[PDB]
């Protein structure tokens, strides 16, 4: 299909926040930090919550998202994770479970799964998200590579129903262990 | 003045990829209300955006 690039449902550096701290076209709460290059949605503290979410809802048939992050820290273990989601919760959301490290997808039940190491690699992780036909499909570049192509599957659900309208989101945690949960960007796609 | 228009179709190339796209857009524009900068940037893509992939081509912008 064609593929439309959507800024207001969109982040990236290198001048990702505004002088007053804020993301623009976005809110975020708990305890994301926003930066110029990258949001730390959850940083290497004790029991951590942090998000981030479109200001507008996406009225989009079909879309796909792509999102690039690093999991990082000091253990072989590491704890909670982040997950990417649209939402009216209503909607879907890809768990990047640490503490596995699992990647799945939740509908509001587990639906779907794929066993993913998606911490401290060499290049940032990237999650291409695609909801095209009622099929939403994950592939995952597991950051042994720079190449912004090189994906591979980790799991799909055909048949799926979404809100018409949803927010496009980014949520991380943190337990006793605690990583730091960082989105370089993320860039959504309307897809016809 | 080709040269001065490419210059300055580069210079909020922040990606490199030789497209402007709306946050490429919000930062050449940009404190101004969110609404004030959507209605700039949605007007560069009715202005200019012509086969309506998002993103503003050299061809686009020199017109
Ligand atoms: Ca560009
Ligand atoms: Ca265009």
């Amino acid at each position: 299909p064609h593929r439309r690039f959507e800024y207001k449902y969109s982040f990236k550096g290198p001048h990702l926040v505004q002088s007053d701290g804020t993301v623009p076209f976005w809110a975020h709460a708990g305890n994301a930090i926003p930066s110029s290059d990258q949001i730390r949605v959850a940083p290497s503290l004790k029991s951590q919550r942090g998000s981030v979410w479109t200001k507008t809802k996406a009225a989009f048939e079909n879309w796909e998202v792509e999102v690039t992050f690093r999991v990082t820290g000091r253990g072989r273990i590491g704890a909670d994770g982040l997950a990417i989601w649209y939402a009216e919760w209503n909607g879907v959301g890809i768990f990047f479970d640490s503490f596995n490290p699992a990647i799945v997808i939740i509908g509001n039940q587990a639906l779907a799964s794929c066993q993913r190491d998606f911490r401290n690699k060499p290049y940032p992780v990237r999650a291409k998200i695609t909801y095209y036909q009622n099929t939403l499909t994950v592939m995952i570049n597991n950051g042994f590579t720079p190449d912004k192509n090189d994906y591979e599957f980790c799991a799909k659900v055909e048949n799926m129903i979404i809100p018409a309208q949803g927010h496009f989101g980014i949520s991380a945690a943190t337990g006793g262990l605690a990583d730091d949960h960082d989105v370089l960007s993320f860039l959504t796609f309307q897809l016809t | 003045p080709q040269e001065l228009q490419l210059h300055y179709f580069k210079m909020h190339d922040y990606d490199g990829n030789n497209l402007l796209d709306g946050l490429e857009l919000s930062t050449a524009i940009t404190l101004m209300s969110e609404d004030e900068l959507i209605n700039i940037i949605d007007g560069v893509l009715r202005d200019d955006d012509k086969n309506n992939d998002g993103y503003i081509d050299y061809a686009e912008f020199a017109k």
